[PDB]
């Protein structure tokens, strides 16, 4: 079973916190950090603000993004993975090939 | 402290390409550490040091160092601020010699008729009802400005 | 990998602070002040209020720029260096010739 | 090498401070207060709000202004000199004579 | 000779404060209080707010009005005289006959 | 002389506070209150908002109000009286009859 | 810290070297740093106004210490 997201928000999934990779091939312990780096599972018919029909959001499924960890961030629990919940206005930037 | 600001008058210095000596009631690191530096160098040589004591001993006997190398003293408290100053209000003296308990001046240029009006001053002080510690305290401030103390 | 701006948002990095240049041949150290300047690594689409089209963003990549550094600027780790994220609306100039 | 500002903002330079002139004859020094007065070097091309046009300034190039000194005032210093970077909305009014 | 205000801002000198006519006969001594009636100078073009026209202001100049002094109330000295500057919207009412 | 509102303003005064006819036939202290209820003296021309046209107040002069004493109430003292001052907005209803 | 110098501000370069050291619970120890005589001298030759205090007790004890294990030997 899998989950359908409503109109601006997106559902993502968080990547490896803290990467040992930092300074080359130096190893970097956890600094009590956490990642802010993720991956779009999900995506919600759009915004519904303005009146103006309804505007499609900038996010493809499948696409790997970066995003603002704040209170709009919500944690739930699918097929035993953790997955987040965020409007569009949360994701900063995509990664790019 | 971080009151480093008047560079203008220590680049006023390091433009005539001559040391500078200081007197005030304290520096601090912030002050000093660049100071190190820009002397290492060569940019200027420059070294502080601490007036003589209470805020009113130290302040008493600033105008006399002044006056004797033909400087003047920043007045603070008056009309006088940290930057507004400038390079000819410096003192000069031909070299000075310090250490870290002493502070000496070999000579530092400034009028005759300076030198004994400072001295003229001092008779009022010479002659005083308090007498013992007033005069003795006194009497070496006048050896210094134009005699010798042993 | 690199960084995608969602419209509006432009990416810049910060220049030297308080550079040892200030009053003369002086070496000035840092003693408590941050560096307004920063170059635009990245372009967002551009505008999309009132419905009508997006308008396009005043800055091209790689500008030379002046900005307000307040709350509406984020920053973000990209290849292990810092990076600025903020509207179009907080950068103030382009420093040019 | 000389700035040139980005629409609605205006970069005026701040005129000397607490002149000894207030009360009378009597000459006041400074106790800690900040001149209001200043000249206009540069104007930006307008506000770009509403979409349609750009309104432009009420201010032309060289003009002497009594500004509000808020938060919106920002300060940077090219040519190693000081000067203000505001909006057309803080500056109360022009002197003139 | 005189100052000319900018759109929405007029220009207003305050009256006299805690006069001593209060209860009649009786001379009130004033205690830390201060007077919210003034005489319009100025008149500012108006208000430029939402792009159609520019709406004309409701106070006629040399008119005799009651204002709140907030933030809003700003204070210049003009041929070394007190005037206040405020806008439309901080004039409370008109004084009549 | 009289007091004439601006636009949006009305001018009214307060009536008798904590009268002695309280849970019954029952005179009653004055332990510490204030009268909500005052009389219309003056009203202004109306509300001017949203452009077209001006608004009308509600109220007539020479009624009889219940409104709500709140930040928006300013006093001022006409030929030795107490008057309050407020928007239509304050002004919660009308005893009538 | 204090001075001109910052924390990441410094190169490799800047460390010393030394063979070797031994290090314990309650004591380090270095076989032999390489550097010049003329600096270890150096060092020796303005500890000589040091040596010559007017204190005399308890500063020259410390400082010749110092002076011992610079180009001497403690017993």
């Amino acid at each position: 079973m899998n989950i359908r997201p409503l109109h601006d928000r997106v559902i993502v999934k968080r990547k490896e916190v803290e990467t040992k990779s930092a300074g080359g091939i130096v190893l970097t312990g956890s600094a009590a950090a956490k990642s802010t780096r993720g991956e779009v599972l999900a995506v919600g018919n759009g915004r519904i603000l303005e009146n103006g029909e309804v505007k499609p959001l900038d996010v493809k499924v499948g696409d790997i993004v970066i995003f603002n960890d704040g209170y709009g961030v919500k944690s739930e629990k699918i097929d035993n993975e953790e997955v987040l919940i965020m409007s569009e206005s949360d994701i900063l930037a995509i990664v790019e090939a | 402290s971080n009151i480093r600001e008047m560079l203008p008058v220590l680049e006023a210095v390091a433009k005539a390409g001559k040391p500078l000596l200081i007197i005030a009631e304290d520096v601090e690191g912030e002050a000093l550490a660049t100071l190190v530096v820009n002397t290492m160098r060569g940019i200027v040589k420059v070294a502080a040091v601490k007036a003589p004591g209470f805020g009113d001993r130290r302040k008493a006997m600033l105008q006399d160092i002044a006056t004797l190398t033909g400087g003047t003293v920043i007045s603070e408290e008056i009309g006088m601020e940290l930057e507004k100053a400038t390079l000819e209000d410096l003192g000069q003296a031909k070299r000075v010699v310090i250490n870290k308990d002493t502070t000496t001046i070999i000579d530092g240029v400034g009028e005759e008729a300076a030198i004994q009006g400072r001295v003229a001053q001092i008779r009022q002080q010479i002659e005083e009802a308090t007498s013992d510690y007033d005069r003795e305290k006194l009497q070496e401030r006048v050896a210094k400005l134009a005699g010798g103390v042993a």
